[PDB]
């Protein structure tokens, strides 16, 4: 990028040239960084980049002896660039393919049962019986036609017909997508209530199952469904986002259940409970049995039934649907909440204690050891070490406490190369030990020491918490580097460095009308004036960095 | 007009029901001196040989801007469901309306009385109308069955 | 009982018109008789109206030579603060205070006693002299953001200039000390135990929970000390650092704003009004006219029970932003009440309130107050259209010749503020009265109700008004032409019509060859319907979000105007401090931003959150806008105001 001259001299050059420079240093500095922040804070470093992977934490002591115990055996277990030689994508396959054998056999036993086998049959289908009547009482007997497309819209995702690049809005109304044999009707039916010509590629029941990275052991599993298809999978997720919240369970905020899990780790009657690769282990079994036909039918149009692999190799899904589906996050959310409320209902418990975010659950901790029975016969299977009914530990929807104690810890997850990345790193560690801007002494020396590994420049450069990472976490009104132009003062931040891509034009009509188609009481009328669309432009990230000001308000 | 969008849909998607899963509403484009092609809305335009769009002499009273409706290739499997399940449904309809048992095992305990599992059907059996392992089998009679909502109520004797 | 006698007996004291009959009744004929049974007979009144809050009024600086003056006095509603009376009666407190260096309250309370009771017994709101403070120094200044606030410095070794800078500095920043270290030594020991427990609470170690919490302790005892603070027109440099450049010192500073500790009990009109109430034909339904009013008068008079009277006899006869409303057979109505100046103001600038009429309120046993002089002004200074007059309690008024000079009263009030007073409906009715079931009572409420649907007239419909769509972005549809789109803001579109497109760059004109939406194609577009409008000839290149198209010379550009403004307080996620006299924000039309400057009023040198204030801002683009146009006011996202279009300019 332009440019590294000795011409221009302006702080936005040298600011600039100065965040494109690398982070020389030897080794894993990720690791070094970690490490001295264990000794800082009294702890034994990490043997090798496999103990990284491997500590475990001690649920007892100290509330402070915890939390940094638990950010031991978290910050580097999703560190992207390990030596060891793990195959991420090979043992994500393997729990893929493993999970799919799940659903088989939980299929055939949920069809016709084996009464010779080990599962609690009374409960569990006097369980089913229960929250398929609570169910077919929330949603109905058929998703509203209404409803449906009031929520249907694209994704900004890929799909079977176009790549990450292309996945904008715009580019799937241009652009002739894909979509099932049971789907097709809706696409047709569609293409007669408008003018514009709404098109379909090619008709196939295959979806691609692809990979994406989770953590330094296994990556993750998802689907990428067809366009269409997806069209109309979230149409069905919103009328079951709308429903859910009659049972108390808005998808749409994690501060319900984050509130919980610090609840339950002081009054210890709540428990969070985890599940193992739950989205994958959704049978069509228990699809059948739970929700009512002409819902299951709806599901089953627009699901896709087969999905070709990375290797050529198809395989019929035993499972409704993977983690890359429109209604999969809401369906979850559903089947769950039923059969926990139910649950609850059978051991006369409230069952209003009963919060679900998908795949994360929090209960009354009575009831995780019926629960426990009625997911394993459902084959949903419970993972005991991340599940807490007993105990100061809790857990949920990315907050972790420790009796009352917010002991939620960060995590490095790339190596460390440019001046961002690091400003990144150490931002987090701020938000991570300050206390209302107040430095924890023993990671404040740390914290201090590898910030001198940035540009002099970009050490007294600072930015209030809550602008981004764009620039170090402080006390901007300090910021040398900070115009207090127009009684508002700007601060310079990094930035991805973009080249314009010319945008879909008649896709992005497409794109805008049919989005005006699907549509304090002082301060309520002023954002009224604000009219929040935004007009499509599509743009390239170059791995280059830039320079902006932005405004900015010192804190105090 | 309107007729909201929503409203459009759902008759646009009745009247697809009305034909078979393999002929399209498709609209006619451009006819030449030997084949008219259809646009169904799909990739690749299909062609009808002109002829059979003749009378009972010649010429072709058809034209461009005429919906017709065209033949979508067949190209080209839950063995799971295949456990012998939609018989197993139709075994309730037709013993019900013979008036005769089916053999069924009461698994657990309910609301309004206890769940039966009769060939892989969930069904009511309202108690009303001393057990319990391994969920016995028990000759059932079906009183009342709910053809569309997969709801059935079962008698006991 | 002789009713020209009891006219002049108004004057001296503008008494309850009752009052003055009542005064008469006893000890008739002699007027000089009842005025002075009638003074004495007023310390009661004051002491009954000592009860209701008084968390509003003014403060007063005054400074002669090496000594300073600060004041507090408190009235009911800032209707009666803006009123000539009170003023003159907190200035005579001002000067008795520097003149006689009086600091101890109590004294000032005593000595203009008699002055006040005369006062409240012809104004009816709770008068009092809260506190008085004097200072004293080298150098003193004083800074008034207002009447809300009022400062007063000591210095050395400053100007004038640098210390009002350091007055207004303390207005905006409220400062507690002025160094650091004159925190008390013992007091701020109790905040550090606190702060040691929040902190051994997990929490160990003891030497890094200890360092931490002193660590936080000069944080946030460089936050209460003047010296420590960002100075407000230079927040890089700390006041401290200010005063050791100027080589000067603060000896000391006094801060008052109105109402400070005051319990602000907050007022539910709603549910005041709520609680006492109940004590083609299709096509009709939907097109009723919506109409909004608001009731304006002192607060004794009872606006709050006349309101709920007109909710209950319109449910009684016809069957049915804190705002209440009610139906008559031809529209429907939102009543909103307006206990304060600023307050409304507030709203008229948000859009949270907008009245297209207002209903006066006087109690006839009072006749006018000397702030319903203030409530008529108000009225002017927002621009409502037509006020209605309803005289409440007219049961407890004796003689019609009463009621009449009332009229007279009232009709002269609005014709010196050009309000049609000779033809100012007035209905003389009773509200507590029609609360019951007396017919002769709930028919004056009826006819108030005529009024409001004969004299306010039905607002103009946004259909009726000339075509604008504010464009939300351009498209270039190969093979058709250039399409813009966006919700039609007012007037209708039809294809063939012709356009231009206006603001940003040169006004240009073009054809509308088609109304397109999702569902199908138009031929129209109507007001408050989203749609692409085709246009002939004009490339994408040539247009750009924020402009509107208009009908040819509908609507014209324009770089200058005066506005009304208000900017978000702290609490409203607002600016977090003032600005001053080059303020360079962003000013937010219909779909875009566009940069401005602005020119405060004179006499107006810092603006505070949480501001009321008029100013001609000068924006980097012309944009299509007429009188009444709103806008936000942004930093960047970030909304810190809103306004409205006041006055176009050239």
């Amino acid at each position: 990028m332009s440019k590294t001259a000795s011409s221009r001299n302006s702080l936005s050059a040298q600011l600039r040239r100065a965040a494109n420079t690398r982070i020389e240093v030897e080794g894993n500095l990720a690791l070094s960084i970690a490490n001295d922040l264990l000794l800082a804070y009294g702890q034994s470093p990490f043997n090798s980049e496999a103990e990284c992977i491997s500590f475990s934490p001690r649920f007892d002591g100290t509330p402070d002896d915890f939390r940094i115990n638990y950010l031991k055996a978290e910050i580097m277990s999703k560190y992207d660039d390990f030596s060891l030689g793990i195959d991420t994508e090979a043992v994500a396959w393997e729990k893929f393919l493993a999970a799919e054998a799940e659903c088989a056999l939980t299929n055939a036993r949920l069809y016709r049962p084996d009464y010779s086998e080990d599962f609690n049959f009374s409960l569990g289908e006097s369980c089913i019986h229960m929250a398929r009547r609570k169910i077919a009482k929330l949603i109905g007997d058929v998703p509203s036609v209404e409803g449906m497309l009031r929520h249907c819209r694209f994704s900004g995702g890929a799909t079977t017909t176009n790549n990450r690049s292309y996945g904008h809005p715009s580019f799937k109304f241009a652009l002739p997508q894909a979509c099932t044999p049971r789907a097709l009707k809706y696409v047709l039916a569609l293409r007669a209530s408008t003018h514009f010509d709404t098109r379909i590629s090619d008709i196939s029941p295959f979806n691609k199952a692809v990979t994406v990275p989770k953590n330094s052991k296994t990556d993750r599993c998802i689907a990428i469904e067809p366009g269409w298809n997806m069209f109309f999978q979230l149409g069905i997720g919103g009328i079951l986002r709308d429903r859910l919240r009659c049972w108390g369970i808005d998808l749409n905020d994690q501060t319900i259940n984050q509130r919980r899990a610090h609840e339950g780790s002081v009054t210890n009657n709540l428990a969070t409970v985890d599940l193992s690769a739950a989205s994958d282990s959704i049978s069509l079994a228990l699809c059948e049995l739970l929700l009512p036909p002409g819902w299951f039918e709806v599901l089953m149009d627009l699901r896709s039934p087969k999905g070709r692999l990375p290797d050529g190799s198809v395989v019929t899904y035993e499972k409704i649907s993977s983690m890359g589906n429109g209604y999969t996050f809401e369906l979850e959310s559903l089947i769950f909440a039923s059969l926990a409320r139910s649950v609850c209902e059978i051991l006369d418990l409230d069952s209003s204690e009963v919060t679900v975010y998908g795949d994360d659950i929090i209960l009354p901790s009575c009831a995780v050891p019926a629960l426990r029975e009625v997911f394993k016969y459902v084959g949903f299977t419970t993972n005991t070490k991340k599940t807490f009914s007993e105990g100061p530990f809790r857990e949920s929807c990315g907050k972790h406490y420790y009796s009352g104690v917010d002991v939620t810890p960060f995590y490095i997850r790339h190596r460390i190369v440019s001046p961002a990345d690091l400003i990144l790193v150490l931002n987090n560690l701020y938000r991570w030990a300050t206390i209302d801007g107040v430095w924890d002494p023993r990671a404040h020396s740390v914290y201090l020491k590898y910030r001198k590994l940035l540009p002099k420049q970009l050490q007294r450069n600072t930015i209030p918490d809550g602008y981004g990472d764009g620039a170090l976490v402080g006390s901007v009104l300090i910021n040398p580097f900070a115009k207090n132009r127009g009684w508002i003062r700007y601060v310079p931040v990094i930035t991805d460095h973009t080249r314009d891509r010319e945008r879909a034009e008649l896709g992005s009509y497409l794109y805008d009308l049919f989005s005006r188609c699907l549509s304090s009481a002082d301060l309520f009328a002023i954002d009224q004036l604000i009219c929040r669309s935004n007009p499509t432009k599509i743009s390239r990230s170059t791995g280059k960095f830039d320079i902006q000001y932005i405004a900015c308000s010192s804190r105090v | 007009g309107t007729e909201s969008f929503a409203q459009l849909f759902e008759e646009s998607l009745k009247e697809i029901e009305t034909r078979p899963g393999s002929i399209v509403r498709g609209v006619v484009v451009a006819i030449d001196k030997d084949v008219v092609l259809v646009d169904a809305g799909l990739k690749s335009e299909s062609a009808i040989p002109a002829e059979q769009f003749k009378n009972a002499q010649g010429e072709l009273e058809i034209q461009v801007g005429d919906e017709v409706d065209v033949a979508l290739d067949a190209v080209e499997l839950l063995s799971r469901e295949k456990a012998k399940r939609h018989e197993a449904w139709i075994t309730l309809e037709k013993a019900y309306e013979d008036a005769e048992t089916v053999t069924g095992v009461i698994n657990g305990k309910v609301k309004g009385g206890f769940t039966v599992e009769l060939n892989g059907i969930r069904a009511f059996l309202p108690g009303s109308l001393t057990l319990h392992l391994e969920g016995k089998e028990l000759e059932f009679k079906v009183i009342k069955l709910d053809q569309k909502r997969n709801n059935v109520v079962v008698s006991r004797r | 009982i002789t009713a020209s006698l009891v006219k002049e007996l108004r004057e001296r004291t503008g008494a309850g018109m009752m009052d003055c009959k009542k005064a008469l009744t006893e000890a008739n004929g002699d007027i000089e008789l009842a005025i002075e049974n009638m003074r004495k007979s007023g310390a009661i009144k004051a002491a009954k109206k000592a009860g209701n809050v008084a968390a509003d009024g003014v403060i007063k600086t005054k400074i002669d030579g090496n000594y300073g003056i600060i004041l507090e006095v408190n009235c009911q509603t800032d209707f009666v603060a803006k009123d000539a009376g009170f003023q003159a009666f907190a200035d005579k407190v001002l000067d008795a205070a520097v003149a006689g260096k009086i600091t101890d309250v109590e004294v000032l309370k005593a000595q203009f006693e008699e002055e006040r009771v005369a006062l409240v017994a012809k104004i009816g709101e709770n008068i009092n002299i809260r506190r008085v403070a004097a200072l004293e120094g080298d150098v003193l200044g004083s800074y008034q953001h207002g009447a809300r606030i009022g400062v007063l410095v000591a210095a050395k070794g400053a100007d004038e200039e640098l210390v009002k800078h350091i007055a207004m500095h303390v207005a905006a920043s409220k400062p507690e000390f002025i160094k650091p270290e004159d925190v008390s030594a013992e007091v701020v020991e109790k905040e550090y135990q606190v702060q040691l427990d929040i902190a051994m609470q997990s929490g160990k170690p003891k030497e890094i929970a200890e360092k931490m919490v002193e660590g936080r302790m000069k944080k946030f005892t460089g936050e209460v000390s003047l010296t420590g603070q960002p100075f407000v027109m230079e927040p890089s440099k700390t006041v401290g650092q200010l005063l050791k450049e100027h080589n000067a010192e603060v000896t000391g500073f006094i801060r008052f704003e109105v109402g400070e500790g005051i319990e602000k009990v907050e007022t539910d009109f709603a549910a005041e009004v709520a609680a006492m109430s109940k004590q083609s034909k299709e096509k009709f339904e939907r097109t009723k006219p919506h109409v909004n009013v608001g009731t304006i008068g002192h607060v004794d008079h009872g606006k709050t029970t006349l309101t709920a009277a007109i909710t209950t006899v319109l449910a009684k006869t016809y069957g049915g932003t804190s705002h209440v409303e009610y139906d008559t057979p031809t529209r429907h109505y939102a009543h909103v009440d307006c206990p304060g100046h600023a307050d409304y103001v507030k709203n008229m600038i948000t859009g949270a309130a907008q009245m297209d009429g207002a209903i006066l309120v006087v109690a006839a046993t009072d006749g006018p107050m000397p702030q319903t002089r203030e409530h008529i002004l108000l009225g002017r200074q927002v621009g409502v259209p037509y006020i209605i007059v309803f005289l409440n309690k007219c049961d407890m008024v004796d003689d019609e010749e009463l009621l009449e000079l009332v009229e007279m009263e009232v009709r002269e009030l609005l014709s010196q503020y050009d309000f049609p007073g000779d033809d100012t409906p007035i209905v003389r009715g009773s509200a507590l009265k029609a609360l019951e079931g007396d017919a002769e009572w709930e028919a004056k409420i009826l006819e108030l109700a005529g009024f409001l649907d004969s004299y306010i007239p039905e607002p103009e419909r946004a259909i009726d008004k000339p075509f604008l769509l504010p464009i939300e972005d351009v498209f270039s549809i190969s093979g058709r032409g250039t399409v813009v789109t966006g919700r039609v803001e007012r007037g209708i579109i039809k294809v063939g019509e012709e356009v231009e497109i206006v603001g940003i760059k040169e006004t240009q004109k073009s054809t509308c060859t088609g109304v397109e939406m999702f569902r199908k194609l138009l031929d129209e577009g109507r007001a408050g319907e989203n749609v692409g409008v085709l246009l002939r000839g004009i490339k994408r290149e040539e247009i750009e979000r924020g402009q509107v198209l208009a009908k040819p010379g509908t609507i014209k550009p324009h770089t200058k105007f005066e506005s009304e403004v208000y900017i978000l307080s702290k609490d409203e996620g607002g600016r977090h401090t003032p600005f001053f006299k080059g303020y360079r924000p962003q000013f937010y039309f219909r779909t875009t931003d566009v940069t401005g400057t602005i020119e405060l009023p004179e006499g107006v040198e810092m603006v505070m959150p949480g501001d009321n204030i008029k100013m001609v801002v000068t924006l980097i683009h012309p944009i299509a806008m007429d009188d009444g146009l709103r806008f936000a006011i942004r930093e960047g996202g970030r909304t810190v105001g809103a306004g409205v279009v006041a006055k176009v300019l050239s």
